[PDB]
Parts: C-alpha cells; structure tokens; sequence
DNA sequence: TAAAATGTGATCTAGATCACATTTTAGGCAAAAAAGGCCTTGACATCCCACCTCACGTATGCTATAATGTGTGCAGTCTGACGCGGCG
DNA sequence: CGCCGCGTCAGACTCGTAGGATTATAGCATACGTGAGGTGGGATGTCAAGGCCTTTTTTGCCTAAAATGTGATCTAGATCACATTTTA
C-alpha cells in the first residue's frame, strides 16, 4: 500500500478520484481529529488513507453519509 | 513571533482582575486604535492618576513573577 | 578500549527449517567478517549424517532402469539426497526398504532402528507403477561433517566396489542454503554502523538457531588458544 | 545548536514525506519524479541506477 | 541420656488511689486599632506642543567687439520564410 | 498576373564568474522661504505624605469547666541459688 497505490485503483478504479477521496479523508483527520479504522502502525495520514480506502471501508459515497448524517442530527440538536 | 507573543499575552492578561486588566490595555493602545492617559484613566475609571500609577506596579509585580515571566523570557533576547 | 557488542533482536522464524536473523549493532568491518566465517564452517563443517551409498536388487547402475517404476535410477538418487537422517549412538547404519504394491514409496514404508530418526518419513523415493513390481534395497547412511561428492569419493576410492553398491554426493551438513546482508543500523549520531541480516534455510535434522549456535560454538573453541 | 532530538524529529516528520528529484533538460515527465527520502551523512545525493 | 525446664518463698519496689481547691485557657466571640485598599493633596519632573526664528539656501535676472547648415564615430553586413507594396 | 525589394521575425534549458563608468559646461546680484535652532508653558506624568472602609493582627474577654496539683497509703508484680525433673 505504503510502496504501491495499484489494489487501491482496483477497489475504486482512477487514481484522480483516489487521491481526492484520499485526500478528503486525511483532512478529516489531519485536522479533524476523527480516528481511525485500520490500526496506526505509526503512519502518516497518506498511509491510512490509502489503506481504509484498499480494504473498503471509505468511500466519497460513504463520506457523503457520514457527514450528511451527523450533519442532520446537528441540525435536529439546533432545533 | 508577534503573534504567538501577542496571544501569550492576551492570555496572560485573562489571570488578572477586571480593572487591572482594563486599565493596563486601554493604557497602553493594546486591542485599540487609542492611546489613552493616566489623566484619561482618571477620566474613565475615576479621577484618581497615581494610585494608578501603584496599581500598574502591583500589577507588574502580579505578572512578570518568572511562573508567568518564561513565556515572555525567549522575548528578552530580542 | 571503547569496544561495542550486538544485541540479538529478532529471531524471526517462517517455518521450522527457514529462519532470519537480524544483528544489531557493530562496529564497521565485521559484518562481513562474519558473515563469510559462518558461512564458510556452516557450508563446509558442520556434522550430520547423510546417504552415502545404496544398494538395490535387479538393480546395476543409474544408466538403468527398473520395470513397472515412474522414475529411472537418478531421479530416485535425486529423491535420496533430500532425505532427512538422524543417528543417535552409532556414527554409520545400513537401512532396508523392502516395498511391494502401488505405494508411492515413501519413508515411511522404511524399516528403522531404533538409533534411527527420519524427521521427514512423508519423503518420497520411488513409485511402483504396477502392483506387480516389488523392490529390496538397502541404503548406508554415514555419519560426516560438509558436503563432499560421491564422484570425488570415487576418484578418493580405490577399494573395489561391485555393479550393484551405488554412491551418492554426501549432504553431511544440514544446510541447504545461507546468505548475509550488511546493512547500515542508525545509532544517533552515528550511522557507520553495521548490522548483519542472515537468512538460513535447512533440512530437518536441526533447527538454524541450534546450528549458528554450534558454529560459533565450534570457532571460539578454536580460540581458545589464543585468547590465552 | 543542531542538538539531539533535532535529528530524531527530523526523521520523524520526513517518514512517509516524499519529495521531488529534477534534472536539466526537463525533457519528458520522467525527467521529473517523485522519491522517498533516504537521510545520509554526506554533501551529495545518492540515487538508483536504473533511473 | 544430654541439655533445657521447674520448684523455695520471704523480701522487697515504681505507680495507682482518691476527694477537692485553684488555674487556665481556651476557643471563640466582640472588637480596637493598624495596615492594606480606596481616594486625595502637595510637590516635582518632564515633558508635548507648538510657536516662533534667524542663516543659509535657493529661485530668478543680465552680461552689447564679434562670432550664424549636423555629420563624427559607430554597424558589421546571420538567415530562411512570410507579408505586403511596388513593379512590370 | 507574377515577380522583386524591402522589411519582420525566431533562434533549447538549469547552474556559476567578476565589479563597473564618463565630458563639460560664467558669473555675480536680489530677494525670498524653509531648515535646524531657541523657548516659555500647558499638560502630562511621578513621587512622597495623608482621609474613607474592610480585613487583618493583636488582643480583650467570657464563662464552661475540664484540667493540674496535694501527698501518705497501699498494691500486685518481681528475685535467686538450690533440687531436681522433664523431654527429644
């Protein structure tokens, strides 16, 4: 994964919209603080990125119901 | 620099009593576009000048005290 | 003297036979040096039991064949070789096979001492093809030290044998294969150091940790004398 | 002062950092590539033979 | 059976008793007064301000024998294609 | 229509090396303003002693009142050389 960036093409299937998503999701974490899934394994961001993004566990889909949803819920919890 | 300093002091500044604080802002220009006088304090606060004058040096003692002092101490060399 | 000494890290293991060793750390120029020594008495001295010569009935020599039989003669010599063989209180033994039926021949099928471990009974020798076909052989197993060639042996041997004996290139040492590495191990201020990565792989017979510790175990017994 | 724990964190940030090589005439992109850092106690890059 | 445990009993010895008067002393409750906190006053010291302030500097004017067409020190000429204005 | 002359326009990329200019041009008089200098003077800022209040430090004081002293009369522990006597 660290080395290759090729399984990570076959889950999604362009490397343009993997280093978006990637790199969506490591500004979630970068700065957001939100943790991880795949353990640390003492990485940077790019790392874990790329691995929850290999196995299938992040996706823009995915990232477009997370934040939606808590989101919403925010939205109730205004209100 | 200046802003890491300036924080540091602002944050310095919180620890303090109301009119303390106040004072040693608005006396000095700090956080404003004025420049505001003892006289002046006297004008605002209430029209005593040099007990002002005493309250600056308690405070300067409540302050630089080096538990406080060592955020400002890299600021020595400059 | 400021002198500084490895500290064993890792003894990472795959299977019984195939292991890795990191080292680290060492002063610069020993590396190598060790690397090559180990390798050396390792690859050339270290003792082990193995098949020397073979004997087998209607059976003359490898350029012939047996009937109702998968192989020819070598490629049986082949599946010899890579026979795993422990003594336990002689150093020579003289095993027998005696197989009949459509068993793939394995060593199991052999008969043994009680001196006698194979830790690799699976290993196969031979296949009858036919039923009908049976075999008697008998296989002399000798205790060495390295590798040393059954051709060569020939050329050493003058004592006559007969049509029948065969002689194969003893496989003394247990090691089938070892290969070092130098890398280059940070201390802090001090990258110039060494360290030495060694991959060993081996028959049965032994497990590599046992058989480094020997070596080393062999050469400081050579150092005896002048450490003195 | 260039004290310990510079070189500790220095090879702690640069882990996973990549960075650029360059050389003249930027012909073709793969006169252009993007490595991972290696650190060494000398003046002068080192780099791999077969590119 | 070796070696440690067990009776003689008269002659003692550092603390406890025991009812009641007198201190103390808290501790804690009321507080006097002094020393900060609040302000003021007088006295000083240092100014900010600006208000001036003269010397030096600066913007401008004529000089009447007479004199009247540059050049002036350079470039070294790259070259192949493409527009456009003459050029028949 | 089809030259011909003239003119316009590009000439690969990143690093390094050095400091660097020059001629001659009138002269003095008038008169005016602005820069660097003084200069009292509001006005600001400082530093040392005094009057409002609360808090703090001594310090009254208030009565519960348990504690600290009086000393002759005892008591229940505590000993030591001899005589066995028991137990592993």
């Amino acid at each position: 994964a660290r080395v290759t960036v090729q399984d990570a093409v076959e889950k999604i299937g362009n490397r343009f919209d993997l280093v978006l998503v990637a790199a969506r999701r490591a500004r979630q974490m970068q700065v957001g603080g939100k943790d991880p899934l795949v353990p640390e394994e003492n990485d940077k961001t790019t790392v874990i990125a790329l691995r929850e993004i290999e196995e299938g566990l992040i996706n823009n889909q995915i990232l477009d119901v997370r934040e939606r949803q808590e989101q919403q819920e925010q939205e109730a919890a205004e209100l | 620099t200046t802003e890491s300093l300036r924080a540091a002091t602002h944050d310095v500044l919180a620890g303090l009593t109301a009119r303390e604080a106040k004072v040693l802002r608005m006396r000095f220009g700090i956080d404003m576009n004025t420049d505001y006088t003892l006289e002046e304090v006297g004008k605002q606060f209430d029209v005593t000048r040099e007990r002002i004058r005493q309250i600056e040096a308690k405070a300067l003692r409540k302050l630089r005290h080096p538990s406080r002092s060592e955020v400002l101490r890299s600021f020595l060399d400059d | 003297t400021e002198f500084l000494k490895p500290r064993l890290v890792d003894i990472e293991q795959v299977s019984s036979t195939h292991a890795k060793v990191t080292l680290e750390p060492l002063e610069r120029g020993f590396g190598h040096t060790l690397g090559n020594a180990l390798r050396r008495i390792l690859l050339s001295s270290m003792p082990g039991c193995a098949v020397t010569e073979v004997e087998i009935d209607g059976v003359l020599h490898e350029y012939s064949t047996k009937e109702g039989v998968q192989e020819d003669i070598l490629e049986i010599l082949l599946n010899l070789k890579g026979l795993a063989v422990r003594v336990q209180g002689k150093d020579e033994v003289i095993l027998t096979l005696n197989k009949s039926g459509i068993g793939p021949v394995t060593a199991a099928d052999i008969t043994h001492d009680g001196d006698v471990e194979i830790v690799k009974p699976q290993h196969v020798i031979c296949h009858l093809t036919d039923e009908n076909a049976s075999i008697s052989m008998r296989i002399k197993v000798q205790r060495g030290r390295g590798y040393v060639p059954a051709s060569t042996r020939i050329h050493s041997e003058e004592d006559e044998r007969p049509i029948g004996r065969l002689l194969v290139d003893a496989c003394y040492s247990p090691v089938e294969r070892i290969a070092y590495n130098v890398e280059a191990a940070r201390v802090e201020q001090r990258t110039d150091l060494d360290k030495l990565v060694i991959e060993m792989e081996t028959n049965g017979t032994i497990d590599p940790e046992e058989a480094i510790r020997r070596a080393a175990t062999i050469l400081a017994e050579q150092l005896e004398a002048f450490v003195d | 002062r260039e004290e310990a724990v510079v070189w500790d964190i220095l090879d702690e940030v640069i882990r996973e950092h990549p960075v650029l090589l360059n050389r003249a005439p930027t012909l073709h992109r793969l006169g252009i590539q993007a490595f991972e850092p290696v650190l060494i106690e000398g003046k002068a890059i080192q780099l791999h033979p077969l590119v």
